[PDB]
């Protein structure tokens, strides 16, 4: 079989840094939408391959409902 | 000896208040950007280079 796969995987000199770039841009783009409903200051973003994490700080103290709504 | 009338009283109270225990949860608070953070003397700290 030969399948149309116009996308990305490993096996390249480029995959690592480029995936880091694209995931960074993706999270920067998404994270500017929670701002439509919350006030926060992005303190740190990190991307390493098969995971990524962003920390963010609020004008007040955290609750369960903000966690839930932010996740959704 | 039990006197029903003399044993009767009227107790007063307030109607329908609400008691709030925590007091700063209603306060939201933020810091200026710490580069432009200032001390008592109205003069920036961490300015020497």
């Amino acid at each position: 079989k030969k399948i149309q796969y116009g996308a990305v995987a490993s096996g390249e000199k480029q995959t690592k840094a480029a995936n880091s770039i694209a995931n960074l841009a993706l999270i920067k783009t998404v994270l500017s939408r929670i701002s439509n409903k919350y006030s926060f200051a992005t303190k740190i973003i990190r991307v390493d391959g098969d995971d990524n994490y962003a920390v963010l700080q609020f004008n007040t103290e955290v609750t369960k409902q903000m966690v839930q709504d932010v996740s959704n | 000896q039990f006197d029903f009338r003399a044993s009767m009283h009227m107790l007063t109270s307030n109607l329908t208040f609400t008691v709030y225990s925590d007091l700063l949860a209603f306060v939201s608070a933020d810091t200026v950007e710490p580069i432009n953070a200032v001390a008592f003397d109205n003069m920036r700290i961490m300015n020497e280079l």
